[PDB]
């Protein structure tokens, strides 16, 4: 295997990994550890927007809000997140919105599986084709 | 703890060139768009340029299109503004910015702002 047996939090090559105490293999999926939320792949906290058991959270780079560490979910309220070329909108509960949304008078569609805005072309949603701008805003009309 | 620091400003003659650098520290910006804004005397802050996380996709104010070029080096956590064919109209305090939280990158809503560097162009 790629890793030897470790348990709990360990530092490897400049990153903190979490290994399951009962199996000594890297953690996978969402976990709250000491009141900090992470989304793991093979022990390594992932950085980005991922779906946890109460919706999409922003698992942020270190020092984004309240001195969070790499991959720790952060408070992120009532604003857009423009990450890696993709567009999200976060509500008052610090979760990314999904489906049809009206924001500042404009209509968006946030993909249910990724929370990313449909953007930059024609998208088929529930049998109907719509046009979305590069900014994720739905144009007038049917296509 | 996070700082954006502009350098490369100052005086220049019309038709000439300047290169601004904005060095970021305290947090990695490789996932965020980065931008330049400017504030002319008496007027409000205005959009100049913005570049995507990798640097592949760029947007420019109509005023500066063709003359100004935005680029970035993520290994250095730095964004640049190459200012060619300078005009007296370009005279302004220039600000670098990162991580927009408004609807689009043109809007003056960014999570991090530089201190600003004075640029003066003479006729």
């Amino acid at each position: 295997h790629h890793h030897h047996h470790h348990t709990g939090w360990v530092t490897i090559d400049g990153r903190r990994y979490y290994f399951e105490p009962n199996t000594a293999i890297g953690a996978n999926g969402y976990k709250i550890i000491d009141n900090k939320n992470f989304y793991f792949r093979n022990g390594l906290p992932q950085i980005g927007v991922f779906k946890g058991p109460n919706g999409f959270e922003y698992f942020a780079p270190a020092n984004t809000d309240a001195n969070n560490i790499d991959g720790q979910a952060i408070r992120y309220q009532n604003r857009f997140l423009h990450l890696l070329g993709n567009i999200y909108y976060f509500g008052n509960n610090s979760k990314a919105v999904t489906g049809w949304q009206t924001i500042n008078g404009n209509m968006y569609y946030f993909m249910p599986d990724t929370a990313m805005a449909a953007a930059g072309g024609l998208f088929e949603i529930d049998g109907v084709i719509y046009f979305f701008g590069v900014d994720g805003v739905k144009a007038p009309g049917i296509y | 703890q996070v700082q954006l620091v502009e350098s490369g400003g100052g005086l220049a003659q019309a038709g000439g060139s300047l290169r601004l650098s904005c060095a970021a520290s305290g947090r990695t910006f490789s996932m965020d768009p980065m931008a330049w804004f400017r504030q002319p005397p008496g007027k409000e802050r205005e959009f100049v340029a913005a570049g995507s996380s990798t640097g592949r996709t760029t947007y420019y104010a109509d005023s500066v299109k063709g003359r100004f070029t935005i680029s970035r080096d993520n290994a250095k956590n730095t964004v640049y503004l190459q200012m060619n064919s300078l005009k007296p109209e370009d005279t302004a305090v220039y600000y670098c910015a990162a991580a927009p939280y408004g609807a689009n990158w043109y809007r003056d809503e960014y999570a991090y702002w530089g201190q600003g560097t004075q640029v003066t162009v003479s006729s």
